[PDB]
């Protein structure tokens, strides 16, 4: 579940080095170059191409 | 790299 849609959901994304999912929240969604940003729980954040990560809703 | 540690 990918694309605009996607802004305002709660995710979990996987970091494969970690092995773990973290938590943030669909920020924004840049649709020319299909990327998603996702501010995380930690205070961390990401600019992601979402079809290329593990990673789902809830 | 894309870790936390």
């Amino acid at each position: 579940a990918s694309g605009e849609s996607l802004v305002g959901s709660r995710i979990k994304v996987w970091w494969p080095m970690d092995q773990a999912y973290y938590k943030g929240v669909v920020e924004s969604y840049d649709a020319a170059k299909k990327k998603h940003l996702v501010i995380y729980d930690d205070g961390d954040q990401e600019i992601l191409y979402l079809k290329n990560q593990k990673w789902s809703p809830l | 790299a894309r870790t936390k540690q």
